RNA sequence: CGAGUGGCUUGCUACCUCGAUGUCGGUUCCCUCCAUCCUGCCCGUGCAGAAGCGGGCAAGGGUGAGGUUGUUCGCCUAUUAAAGGAGGUCGUGAGCUGGGUUUAGACCGUCGUGAGACAGGUCGGCUGCUAUCUACUGGGUGUGUAGGUGUCUGACAAGAACGACCGUAUAGUACGAGAGGAACUACGGUUGGUGGCCACUGGUGUACCGGUUGUUCGAGAGAGCACGUGCCGGGUAGCCACGCCACACGGGGUAAGAGCUGAACGCAUCUAAGCUCGAAACCCACUUGGAAAAGAGACACCGCCGAGGUCCCGCGUACAAGACGCGGUCGAUAGACUCGGGGUGUGCGCGUCGAGGUAACGAGACGUUAAGCCCACGAGCACUAACAGACCAA
RNA sequence: GGUCUUAAGGUAGCGUAGUACCUUGCCGCAUCAGUAGCGGCUUGCAUGAAUGGAUUAACCAGAGCUUCACUGUCCCAACGUUGGGCCCGGUGAACUGUACAUUCCAGUGCGGAGUCUGGAGACACCCAGGGGGAAGCGAAGACCCUAUGGA
RNA sequence: GCGAAAGCCAAGGCCUGUCGGGAGCAACCAACGUUAGGGAAUUCGGCAAGUUAGUCCCGUACCUUCGGAAGAAGGGAUGCC
RNA sequence: GUGGAAGUCUGUUAGAGUUGGUGUCCUACAAUACCCUCUCGUGAUCUAUGUGUAGGGGUGAAAGGCCCAUCGAGUCCGGCA
């Protein structure tokens, strides 16, 4: 009768190819509720700890008690909006329309940038705000980098730069809360955005693992019983029927497995603080020492340690949140052993 | 907590708990300890066990 | 279900043979089934601590023997997660005949029973020796 | 009784192939159909309730595990929301299998004078090929758009990214003589699928450390071989899953259906014009890809004698070539060294004890010694090596 | 039926058989469930006495079945080892080739088309892959029929 | 050591079972090791793999052509000084 | 107790054989190979050399097996265009 069974491996995350840049870039953003803000922040992935929770749940039978709960460590030092980018409304989408820049750079922007030296913030800023006045403006959103330089355990300098959305109460209201982060120097931090108990959406370039069998990547069996042993162990039985006289590309074959990005949801913040209070001993495993500001992810992020990743206020979150969680103890144990 | 094995503290959110035929507790904190006593072995005998010392 | 407020790793299969954790005269009981389980194409149906599965008895009084009962799965050899993290295994795999309405048929639970199974068979539980 | 639709079965035909289109069943992997088994929304009921029975829309998802048989089919068990059917050369042998079919051997029964025969049964009985083209999965080099860096846009494309179940409160309530026994809603969990991750558990770990057998290097010490670890015990990192994290709601328009207003037809009428609702289905939402979108895009800055890039050097968050990413003395990129953090499990030597033995000798025990040995990680540290320098470029 | 064909008319045994069409025969054992296996029954489509019958210790790379033990056969795959595979120097074939050839969906056609017709899609080249298609390559089909063929 | 067996090593012979260099050296394949819980659920069928194992002591069923079955089965021991 | 029989047992002693893997190979190392597995191994045994039997004839513990990669009638040349 041949029993049925869904496919081997999803079909949304494709083509399973390399990803165009290691920095992840999100494709939505969270709705003009609150306040003006910046709509999300980045940092660099450490490793992994425990840490015992009291049960915040109100419909936890266990609500108050301890609790052991995965965490991804992640070193988030402040980051800097230089410029404040905006888009018009067409009949083609949005369009970037103009930006306003700053003059404060990071002694090291340059290995990415080439750092303006002549521009004209107000034009900008007037061609924006009479766009606004004719009421094409499109949304806001703020060019961002990071330090790496903050961060010794990771080597690169060369700052990662990505546009993060500005979504606000009104567009007057938010475009000046724009300029103002903006003319400051742009220094910001995750304290700005985000608070200990929300969730928050991470994307990230996964770790990569090259060329995989189907097997692997797209997790079909191996041959079994006598089929095993045949001179066929990990090929799937055959590309496809006779006709269509074509391998369909939705069969399961070979290739590149891995630094793919993706946008794992709804990720509650344990803890934001600072310090060395979270790193293990010995150091995390091929990375380093923690001491400085920090985010406490729950459970994993994707991605290898030391490499970027982004935050982003959930976009469909199915909890409430449940602010600043009662931290009982952080495992400073080694990751080594 | 403390390993019924070797002693030491067994750092929280870790560790093994295994329970015996009649209903005894045995609490481990690695694969190490347990391994070492389904050998027969014990942990008095063990120069490396906090117990021993 | 109510949540057993532990994470299990079935160490239990269809065609299993386990012990019978009390006197009703069933020694050894084989899985036949698993309550409200269903699995997927070539996958075989894995079975737990505190699932209700379908059973028939391997060992024991003759007028046992043969038959095709209800259980519960008291005690089992592969780990289980606890809340706060540790985890928990046995010397052994154990159920113990259930009937209807979830009364052990017999009258003693011989050895250990993980605390889980209370908040699921109050019943089996209240007749507990030992309590982990 | 009458009219049909389908092209799964069978039969008929003899159009296609006999300079061969590899015949069953199964398996694996992919797409589809709807005449719908479950799931969603509905109608009727011989609809009190609960459980059903019949019918409508509807193919998003699911539709599983086993006992005999080569079997398909089917018979049977226990689970289940349900364990639907069919098409793709009865999909799938340049994929597998070879049980059966179907050669040569042999036996039995039947038939035959006999050779030998039987869609009767039975035991045994082989599975070739280095991919030219095309197709698709992934990876690169070029050209076009017509100097560079960084950030984007979004025509379009993919998705099931989610499907389903159990439990609790509702409630022993509505309903019902009683037996029995719902729901809306809110919650907790499971399962299957999906993407990721490795603190925790677990596996590996022919890195490592110890034990120990045989033999050889005279003994000792320290070693080699015993398949690519002699065997045994432990096991770091990393990789993994049996481990862990995450995977809506809600809008919009509809089907079946329930209605509103409403005429043809003064009445009536859910429809004819108009309108309000209403499916797991559709669109959006969400995730992934995406300037080669020939309407070949946008913005900001830098530059056209110099912006930027390639080669080079030290390396990887990357990797089959190629590609990608980081660092290069204005430096911690790699190594050495020392710490830290880890794995083993207490080194050589010497001292004491030691069943004994005249003595020689003596397996072994304790001390020195958390020792000895070791590390794919972290830190400190410019000591060594990232030097020298080449090239392209409006 | 209570002899007739053709001489006799199946005795001892064995029997759903490696012989039983009906057939998964019926009952039992065994299992959750057993077209299997074993035992009994047995009218045997179409058993049976040197065409030897029944039966049998020992023996068997002979056929079927059950149990304990065991286990990566499976659930469901992971990690590792060695040789390849990939890159480089050197050496250096074969298969195959009417032509053209970036195809895909349909249609049509000697009714199984990369080449016809209609549309869709499609910038060129190259590397690696597992083999969907070229009714892929290999063999003037062993099957079947035909020949006033052969043995 | 039972051994003309294994394994290790002499004497003697050889590095000519005659192409090399490089990438922690990917997918895939050939040989192979180890895999938690379960333990034949796999499959026509336990195919493949695994389990057992040398020696001594105890002990050994049905059946039988009295020869055998039998190393039945099962239980214990096993080093060094 | 002695004795030491056996188309006797174990057995990769030598040697002979070839059950399964339907593994490896399958333009091979090879026009029948490699590996693991498996059987026999004092006898109807295995083997070298010599020697006999020749084509409708041999030889055959019988498979239409074998008679120089040739067998339900060898090979060569001729009949033969
Ligand atoms: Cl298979
Ligand atoms: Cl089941
Ligand atoms: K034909
Ligand atoms: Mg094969
Ligand atoms: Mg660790
Ligand atoms: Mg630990
Ligand atoms: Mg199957
Ligand atoms: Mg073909
Ligand atoms: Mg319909
Ligand atoms: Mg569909
Ligand atoms: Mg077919
Ligand atoms: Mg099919
Ligand atoms: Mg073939
Ligand atoms: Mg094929
Ligand atoms: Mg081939
Ligand atoms: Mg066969
Ligand atoms: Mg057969
Ligand atoms: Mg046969
Ligand atoms: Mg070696
Ligand atoms: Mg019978
Ligand atoms: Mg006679
Ligand atoms: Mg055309
Ligand atoms: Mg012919
Ligand atoms: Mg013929
Ligand atoms: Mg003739
Ligand atoms: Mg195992
Ligand atoms: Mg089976
Ligand atoms: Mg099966
Ligand atoms: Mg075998
Ligand atoms: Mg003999
Ligand atoms: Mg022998
Ligand atoms: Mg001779
Ligand atoms: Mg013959
Ligand atoms: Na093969
Ligand atoms: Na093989
Ligand atoms: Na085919
Ligand atoms: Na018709
Ligand atoms: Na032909
Ligand atoms: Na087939
Ligand atoms: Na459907
Ligand atoms: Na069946
Ligand atoms: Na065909
Ligand atoms: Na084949
Ligand atoms: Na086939
Ligand atoms: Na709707
Ligand atoms: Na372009
Ligand atoms: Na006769
Ligand atoms: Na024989
Ligand atoms: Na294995
Ligand atoms: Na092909
Ligand atoms: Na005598
Ligand atoms: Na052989
Ligand atoms: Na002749
Ligand atoms: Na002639």
């Amino acid at each position: 009768p041949q029993p049925s069974r869904p496919r081997k491996g999803s079909l949304g995350f494709g083509p399973r190819k390399r990803s165009t840049s290691e920095t992840p870039r999100f494709n939505s953003w969270p709705s003009d509720d609150g306040q003006p803000g910046v709509q999300g922040f980045a940092g660099y992935k450490a490793g992994m700890t425990h840490v015992v929770l009291v049960n915040d749940e109100p419909n936890s039978p266990r609500e108050g008690m301890e609790e052991t709960v995965p965490v991804t460590v992640i070193e988030t030092p402040p980051m800097r909006a230089v410029a404040l980018r905006a888009y018009e409304d067409t009949p083609y989408g949005q369009r970037p329309l103009t930006e306003v820049w700053t003059d404060e750079f990071h002694s090291e922007l340059d290995r990415t940038l080439d750092v303006p030296e002549d521009h004209d913030p107000d034009a900008a800023e007037e061609q924006i705000r009479d766009a606004h006045e004719a009421g094409d403006l499109g949304d806001l959103r703020l060019i961002t980098h990071t330090v790496p330089d903050a961060v010794p355990s990771v080597p690169k300098k060369k700052p990662d730069v990505m546009e993060t959305r500005v979504g606000g109460g009104s567009v007057s209201d938010r475009l000046d809360h724009a300029l103002d982060i903006v003319e400051d120097g742009g220094e910001h931090a995750m304290n700005d955005i985000f608070r200990a108990g929300e969730y928050a959406d991470v994307a990230g370039v996964t770790k990569g693992k090259g060329t995989q069998g189907p097997v692997k990547r797209w997790g079909v069996q191996k041959r079994k019983g006598k089929h095993a042993r045949q001179g066929w162990r990990r090929r799937i039985g055959n590309l496809g029927p006779w006709n269509p006289s074509r391998v369909r590309s939705t069969v399961p074959q070979q290739g590149q497995t891995g630094y793919h990005q993706r946008t794992e949801l709804n990720k509650r913040l344990i803890d934001i603080g600072e310090g060395d209070e979270p790193t293990v001993d010995g150091g995390f495993v091929n990375y380093g020492e923690v001491d400085g500001p920090y985010t406490l992810v729950k459970g994993s992020v994707p991605g290898p340690d030391k490499r970027l990743v982004r935050f982003r206020p959930a976009v469909r979150p199915n909890d409430q949140p449940r602010l600043d969680p009662e931290v009982r103890y952080v495992s400073n144990e080694s990751n080594q052993g | 907590r403390e390993c019924d094995y070797c002693g030491t503290d067994i750092e929280p959110g870790t560790g093994t708990m295994f329970v015996h035929k009649d209903g005894a507790t045995t609490h481990f904190c690695s694969s190490k300890c347990e391994n070492n006593a389904d050998l027969g072995r014990e942990a008095r005998n063990l120069e490396w066990t906090d117990t021993a010392r | 279900m109510e949540a057993l407020g532990a994470d299990v790793t079935q160490g239990l299969e269809k065609g299993s043979l386990i012990t019978c954790a009390d006197n009703t005269g069933a020694r050894e009981l084989k899985v036949i089934s698993v309550h409200g389980y269903s699995g997927t194409k070539n996958r075989h149906p894995k079975a737990g601590l505190g699932d209700k599965i379908t059973v028939s008895v391997t060992k024991g009084t003759p007028e046992m023997r043969r038959q095709v009962l209800e259980a519960v799965v008291v005690r089992q050899r592969k780990p289980i997660r606890r809340p706060d993290g540790t985890r928990v295994k046995f010397e052994d795999n154990a159920a113990v005949i259930v009937d209807e309405n979830e009364d052990p048929r017999g009258t003693e639970l011989k050895g250990p029973i993980a605390r889980e199974v209370a908040q699921r068979f109050g019943s089996v539980a209240s007749a507990a020796t030992m309590i982990v």
